[PDB]
């Protein structure tokens, strides 16, 4: 449900580091990209342009310590950076 | 007697011990560096879990 | 004060004092391989 | 080796490997140690 | 010293009244804080070979609400209490309709009577104490923060809202003198309000186990 | 109204449990007192004399700084604290 949102919408540095690294990984081994690029070769710059565009096709599963999990999509996740 | 030529060395995937599949010691055998206990704890404190995992499992003895 | 108070409350959180010894950390049931990773290994694994 | 296990969960509280709550917030304030700064308060000390 | 003895007995009665008030039993303000000289005029200033002595200044105090359960205190003349004497005390709880009693021993309390009180504690609850530990008060210290024993409804809604259990809640030992002062049995939850240097106030939760 | 709106803006404990609200207010009790003390109307009107654009831009800046100042979850706080107390022990001397 959209009501039981206990954790903060501010996505963390750990989350941004993990999604940036893995996004750069499939950009590196040539998955299709949906953000428009100005011409770059390195997946690090492509992934950070994706992260600042906030259009990642990945949703984060956070394990709340009771045993339940909660999903947070990057579109509704507000970026601290 | 401390000369840079005698002190400098580096390793890239050389030999492995008979008992355990780990790098050598000492630059004479092109030894490997010990990523030690307190360094592992400080890497934990940084939080680089994937970096520590790759440094501890598959770059050493997968 | 955050770290200092965190150290002291983690010390006292078990309802009693916790000296940083094998003589306490073996008594708390906080993982057999935590106990093994402490200074005594064979006895704590062997009791587990 | 005493306190290799303490970390903060997503509910902003402090739990161990046993997941026992020790602190409801990090440093009873939930505020970062790099972000916190010295401050002088003018309310306390002057006369009525 | 006779004056030292009567001052000690006055402070004993004062701290007993304050203990009962903080525990939740109906205690009048004059006994809550009466003057040492008022108590001397009440009892006679001469505990040694005089008309005031032990068991003379005992109280039977009822609760603030539901006065069915009332507490009362024992002051044995002997320093080291006798098991026959606590059996006479047991006869006194049998002839009373109330099950809450406290015992004040001048010296160490015998381990045979300790095991005895452990044995008949579930049928009727008896707590022993020592002259110095009830001569000084614990909640008056600035090091000691505020303690309030929470009830079952608050415990249930607390565990429901924080999604944690009683073992996950941090514990406090049952034989601690704070828990002995508050009279709290096994597995019961107490909130603590403490002054916080970096946040003003903190509300921490502990479980007597 | 701006300082009250900011005081309602910052949040540490979510939910509308009265226990949660009491815990929230005790958590940011000192900081709310300090920010209201700094934002007392006498000091704004006499000593500081900021404009409205400066005032609400300031409120946005304080909210953003506190939002950065919240503690992220998952940080290795226990080992961080153990190290952060071990290091001044290394600097401090028994011969001092």
């Amino acid at each position: 449900a959209n009501q039981k949102r206990i954790t903060t919408p501010y996505m963390t540095k750990y989350e941004r580091a993990r999604v940036l690294g893995t996004r750069a990984l499939q950009i590196a081994m040539c998955a299709p990209v949906m953000v428009e690029l100005e011409g770059e070769t390195d997946p690090l710059l492509i992934a950070m342009k994706e992260l600042k565009a906030r259009k990642i096709p990945i949703i984060i599963r956070r394990y709340l310590p009771d045993g339940s999990y909660e999903d947070w999509g990057v579109d509704e996740l507000i970026i601290s950076d | 007697k401390h000369m840079v030529d005698d002190k400098i060395h580096s390793r890239a995937r050389g030999p492995i011990q008979i008992l355990n599949r780990q790098p050598m010691e000492g630059r004479s055998r092109d030894g490997g560096l010990r990523f030690g206990e307190m360094e592992r704890d400080c890497q934990i404190a940084h939080g680089a879990a994937q970096f520590l995992r790759e440094r501890l499992f598959e770059a050493s003895d997968p | 004060y955050r770290h200092l108070a965190l150290l002291c409350d983690t010390m006292t959180c078990r309802g009693h004092l916790m000296a940083i010894t094998r003589h306490g950390v073996n008594r708390q049931d906080t993982g057999p391989l935590m106990k093994c990773s402490f200074e005594e290994t064979v006895d704590v694994l062997m009791e587990a | 080796k005493s306190m290799e296990s303490v970390m903060v969960k997503y509910d902003a509280t402090v739990r161990n490997s046993i997941n026992q709550v020790v602190q409801l917030r990090y440093g009873e304030d939930g505020l970062a140690g790099e972000s916190v700064e010295f401050q002088n308060l003018a309310t306390l000390k002057p006369s009525n | 010293d006779d004056e030292e003895e009567t001052y000690r007995l006055w402070k004993i009665r004062k701290t007993i009244m304050q203990l009962c008030h903080d525990r939740g039993y109906l205690v009048t303000q004059d006994e809550l804080d009466q003057t040492l000289e008022e108590f001397k005029a009440q009892f006679g200033d001469k505990p040694s070979e005089g008309r005031p002595r032990r068991t003379d200044l005992t109280v039977l105090v009822a609760h603030n609400d539901d006065p069915t359960d009332q507490m009362f205190v024992f002051f044995p003349e002997e320093p080291k209490v006798g098991i026959k004497t606590i059996k006479v005390y047991c006869q006194r709880m049998q002839e009373e309709n109330i099950t809450r009693a406290l015992i004040v021993v001048q010296q160490g309390m015998t381990p045979s009577a300790k095991q005895s009180l452990v044995d008949m504690a579930p049928k009727y609850i008896l707590e022993q104490f020592l002259q110095q530990e009830l001569l000084i008060n614990i909640t008056e210290h600035e090091l000691v923060p505020e303690h309030v024993v929470m009830t079952k409804e608050e415990v249930t809604e607390l565990l429901a809202r924080y999604k944690l259990r009683e073992n996950q809640l941090p514990r406090i030992q049952a034989g601690d003198p704070v828990a002995r002062y508050f009279g709290i049995k096994r597995g019961q939850v107490v909130k603590i309000i403490r002054p916080s240097e970096t946040a003003g106030r903190y509300i921490t939760y502990r479980l007597v186990q | 109204e701006g300082v009250k709106e900011l005081s309602k803006k910052l949040v540490i404990v979510n939910g509308d449990d009265p226990l949660s609200r009491q815990a929230q207010e005790n958590a940011t009790l000192l900081f709310n007192i300090h920010l209201r003390s700094t934002l007392c109307s006498r000091r704004m009107a006499e000593e500081f004399r900021l404009s409205g654009e400066a005032f609400d831009w300031l409120l946005g800046e304080i909210e953003s700084k506190f939002n950065q100042a919240i503690a992220h979850p998952g940080e290795m706080v226990g080992a961080l604290a153990a190290q952060s107390l071990g290091e001044p022990a290394t600097q401090m001397t028994l011969n001092t």
